[PDB]
């Protein structure tokens, strides 16, 4: 078609030259929308001992790594508590004590089966406990919230040198927060878009949540947006079955260039983030980020791939970002007294934030293969983020949890339907303050 | 006597080039100088279009002399001395990335490189042409 | 390895880049397994390279879950926790607290798993493995074209990409012996 | 004018004496072949020795074919022979586990090493001497040459074996008798106050013989320190078959 028009064109000129479900911060009333990207925005990736830019050798841990690395988060937690607590020494477990006797460990299950109050361990260190187990009898403290793989030091009564009565237990702590630079202040308030897949109703790959969501993108014209995997869902039933026309690594490379192609008019920076449901990308957890190459120089100025999980300065302002659902893997495996007003969501953040970790779940939940020296070395936190983004099929949420703004988007389909996404709203507070206060001051969840 | 040949030899060039500078940059032509070069634009037009053109067909009785004449050729290669010391100035040979490099130019050294690469500089000063 | 065939439905088996044996070599990709199905194999190697992508992932994600076991017969206690109680033969066991544990399913198990499924459509490989030239023949003359032999590399490589994501033997580790 | 604008330290020269382990990764089959491809390689020197005499051209000319054929370092190339030398030295680690199984079995590999040593020493031009003398610790430095003629009409006088023009091509330097063990032990040639007038085979003979004491050092250290490697054997009992 086109091309006969341009002939004609041709024929006809040269013969004529001869003649909302959730919202935060008193978003409501203001209007919501970004600059397009086009202000002072910057991204960094943030990590410690080192961010995880790039594929690495799995597949091929083995036991004694495994030992170390849960041995390294015990006593490394455990130094930084016993010096914020001023604790003198930790006892062994496998030593008596007819009195309280203050111990270092992590929490466990003595079998398969879910965490509950009589089925509890506590494992020591090696340089005190040298690796020892002890069971854990909680009913003498008053209050408790534990999960298996917490780190945690607690006092109690061990009269055999095997089984615990606890006494007291000692809160995890999290780290500082960021100090951001004068780049950082050289900026005015942003708009940030989070979204996570699956993209499709989990019976048709037809995308139809994909274009809905470029659609918000194009019409908000947010400054940053933040999308979270699957982009191509392995419990989708195409997907599942195998039935696709076309390789997974395609279709996903068809669906990150629909993203690109029909949002670049709005300018919005995109960031990517991975998670164990993308078929075409590698199973583990830590994923590496993806691998793309469709990028024109303005994509490749605007676009970013970030591995799982993965800790994003935006503006300065830090964002935890992790597609898995440790919520639900938490949900599942936490154990409480608290009677109280303490929410089982807010538990479940403060464990996140205060075991320092974007998964300090051990043993991991029935879907989530994890590289621990992987995880040791890229899933724990630089500095505790202003924001945390967090995915579940559980329901979407927003909360302040020890200053920091905890989001739940849910997802972006809830399997054969649709589903819900978030927006933020980035203000740094003024310099005179004596004490941080957040610098994202609006969040809101909003339907597909 | 060398400014001139290179206002006559370039003359729609230079004329637009002035036209659309922007405030507070200098001039590459001082006032009588662009004078004579719009006396010149304007004459060489009407010799070209009372000899030939307006007896052309109606479609071609209009000609582009912004089209026509060449323009200058910044990759000439040039000698230089330098006046002052310099550091990471980037050389490109053929147009491929893999072979780019960095080079610093030390005081008082001779050196034989593209004009294109160096022309801040001797606006700037920096060096000489020998 | 196994698949369903989009035209017709039934799971057909792979154990080898071929079918059969001798003079009645043929590629296993050649034909369905159903005898009343006209469907070949070698039309939907996208459908069979997306089923070895999720199959390849369900036994890494197996390597992955943590499942480990006693050695001891009168124990045989099942765990996906490991201990940090180690001995001088591995974890100690917490159920009979005098012998240790071991992984049900091994790094090298699952290195040996992602060989066998390279090894099963590295149809180069089997052609060169073939211990006459009159087979090589056949098969390359009859069967394997650059066409056919493209769509076996591309399962091929699907299986390679798994293997170089994995962890290849370390020469340096070797100076750990002598 | 004055213009502006990796492996080469692995392998200067052809030349190697495993010093250096190579910190690097390998293939299965790599290493397998890498290896198995030198036991025939041991088992063809042999092979050669009992078609003629040791050390011919006949054996030159067909020895040098086989390295072609199988593609392990050569007289030395100019062009990329450092991978033909880096694979000579993995599969030379590699080497050293499977004919340990018997001491028997090492002298036997190790007697097709002096030979092929011995074939390659014989080859050397002389630019190869002097860069690798001087390149290696084997030194062996030279004092007061020009008395070697007062030596080229001695030596003469004195030796059966020498001839003068032996002094200048197989090129005299000082270096004590004991470094010529068998030649004053046997009293074969002319040594004077503790000294001989030696070429460049002498110190051959004792880089074989450091070789051998290295690498016997080496056998015992593969007996002793390898079982922690050993989480795979399946090929030694065809390697000793």
């Amino acid at each position: 078609i086109q091309e006969l028009i341009e002939v004609e064109e041709e024929e006809e000129i040269l013969l004529n030259s001869y003649t909302v479900v959730t919202s935060f911060g008193l978003a409501q009333g203001v209007s919501w929308s970004g600059r397009g990207g086009a202000g002072n925005i910057s991204l960094k990736v943030l990590g410690c001992p080192e961010a995880l830019t790039g594929s690495y050798k799995s597949m091929f841990q083995k036991l004694p790594d495994i030992r170390e690395v849960l041995t390294c988060k015990i006593e490394e937690l455990g130094s930084e508590l016993k010096e914020h607590y001023k604790i003198e020494a930790f006892t062994p477990l496998l030593a008596p004590a007819q009195e309280p006797v203050t111990l270092l460990g992590q929490i466990g299950c003595d079998s398969n089966g879910k965490l509950n109050n009589k089925s509890v361990i506590l494992e020591g260190d090696r340089e005190h406990s040298s690796g020892a187990q002890i069971p854990v009898d909680l009913s003498e403290l008053k209050e408790y919230s534990l999960f298996p793989g917490q780190v945690v030091i607690m006092e109690g009564i061990n009269t055999t040198g095997r089984k615990l009565v606890a006494t007291k237990l000692y809160e995890g702590v999290p780290l500082p927060f960021y100090q951001p630079t004068e780049e950082d202040a050289d900026f005015e308030q942003s708009m940030v878009l989070v979204a996570c897949g699956p993209y499709t109703t989990s019976d048709s790959i037809t995308y139809d949540p994909l274009l809905d969501l470029i659609a918000v993108i194009n019409h908000d014209r947010p400054d940053v947006c933040i999308l979270f995997g699957p982009f191509l869902d392995a419990k989708h039933e195409q997907v599942e079955n195998c039935l696709l026309t076309s390789p997974f690594e395609d279709i996903f490379k068809q669906c990150l260039r629909t993203i690109i192609e029909g949002t670049r008019s709005s300018g919005s920076h995109l960031v990517f983030v991975p998670s164990l449901r993308d078929v075409h990308h590698e199973p583990v957890y830590p994923q590496p980020p993806f691998s793309y190459s469709d990028l024109s120089r303005e994509d490749k100025k605007q676009v970013q791939f970030v591995s799982e999980p993965c800790s994003l300065s935006i503006n300065g302002v830090i964002f935890g970002l992790t597609s898995t659902d440790l919520l639900f893997h938490l949900g599942a495996e936490e154990i409480s007294s608290s009677s109280g007003t303490s929410d089982r969501f807010s538990r479940i953040l403060k464990h996140i934030l205060t075991q320092r970790s974007y998964y300090p779940l051990y043993p991991p939940q029935e879907d989530m293969a994890i590289d621990y020296e992987s995880f040791y070395v890229y899933a724990q936190l630089p500095v505790t983020p202003d924001v945390l983004i967090i995915p579940s099929e559980l329901r979407y949420f927003v909360k302040d949890v020890l200053g920091c703004v905890c989001v739940n988007p849910g997802r972006l389909t809830k399997g054969q339907v649709g589903g819900t996404f978030a927006r933020l709203y980035l203000r740094r507070p003024a310099a005179d303050g004596a004490e941080r206060q957040s610098p994202c001051i609006a969040v809101q969840v909003v339907r597909i | 006597r060398c400014r001139l040949m290179k206002i006559e030899k370039f003359f729609p060039h230079v004329l637009e080039k002035e036209k659309t500078r922007p405030e507070g940059e200098p001039s590459s032509l001082s006032p009588e100088e662009l004078a004579f070069a719009r006396e010149f634009m304007a004459n060489t037009e009407s010799y070209l279009k009372n000899v030939a053109l307006k007896h052309m067909p109606p479609n071609l009785q209009k000609v582009d002399l912004f089209r026509a004449v060449p323009k200058p050729d910044l990759d000439s290669y040039v000698f230089l001395r330098v006046r002052e010391r310099q550091e990471n100035i980037l050389v490109e040979p053929d147009t491929d990335e893999q072979r780019d490099y960095v080079i610093d130019l030390e005081k008082g050294s001779q050196h034989l490189i593209r004009y294109k690469t160096i022309a801040p500089l001797v606006a700037s000063g920096a060096v000489q042409l020998i | 390895f196994k698949c369903p065939c989009p035209t017709c439905g039934t799971e057909n088996i792979y154990d080898n880049v071929f079918d059969g044996s001798g003079t009645d070599m043929e590629p296993s990709l050649y034909r369905c397994s159903n005898i009343d199905c006209k469907a070949s194999p070698l039309t939907f190697t996208v459908q069979l390279s997306n089923k070895l992508i999720m199959d390849i992932r369900r036994f890494i994600k197996k390597y992955y879950d943590g499942w480990l076991i006693c050695e001891e017969p009168t124990c045989r206690n099942r765990t996906r926790h490991l201990p940090l109680q180690f001995s001088r033969t591995g974890p100690l066991c917490p159920a009979c607290m005098k012998a240790t544990l071991q992984p049900e399913y091994s790094d090298k198990s699952l290195y040996t798993q992602l060989c066998f499924y390279r090894y099963i459509f590295d149809a180069e490989c089997a052609l060169e493995k073939l211990t006459t030239d009159h087979e090589k023949d056949k098969l390359k003359k009859q069967f394997f074209t650059p066409k056919v032999l493209q769509d076996y590399r591309k399962l091929k490589n699907t299986a390679e990409q798994f293997l170089s994501r994995s962890g290849e033997v370390n020469l340096s580790k070797l100076f750990a012996g002598c | 004018m004055e213009f502006s604008g990796q492996r080469n330290a692995s392998y200067p020269h052809c030349l190697q004496f495993y010093l250096q382990p190579p910190s690097e990764n390998i293939s299965l089959i790599e290493f397998e072949n890498l290896a198995i491809d030198r036991v025939k390689l041991l088992k063809s020197v042999e092979n050669l020795g009992v078609s003629y005499v040791k050390g011919t051209e006949q054996y030159q000319s067909k020895l040098e074919s086989e390295l072609r054929k199988l593609k392990f370092s050569y007289r030395e190339n100019l062009e990329d022979e450092y991978e033909p030398r880096r694979r000579d030295h993995i599969s030379h680690f590699i080497l050293r586990l499977a004919y340990c199984q018997s001491e028997e079995l090492r002298r036997w590999f190790i007697q097709q090493e002096m030979d092929l040593l011995r074939f390659r020493f014989s080859i050397l031009p002389k630019d190869k001497i002097q860069d690798f003398l001087k390149d290696s610790q084997l030194q062996f430095e030279a004092i007061s040459d020009e008395e070697k003629t007062l030596r080229e009409q001695e030596i003469v006088a004195s030796s059966p074996s020498l001839s003068g023009l032996k002094l200048g091509f197989e090129s005299i330097y000082k270096i004590p008798f004991a470094d010529a063990l068998d030649l004053f032990r046997g009293r074969k040639v002319y040594l004077e106050d503790g000294f001989a007038y030696v070429p460049l085979k002498d110190i051959v003979a004792i880089i074989l013989n450091e070789f051998r004491a290295k690498l016997s050092k080496a056998l015992a250290l593969t007996a002793r320190s390898l079982p922690a490697v050993q989480s795979d054997e399946r090929l030694q009992p065809l390697l000793n078959h």
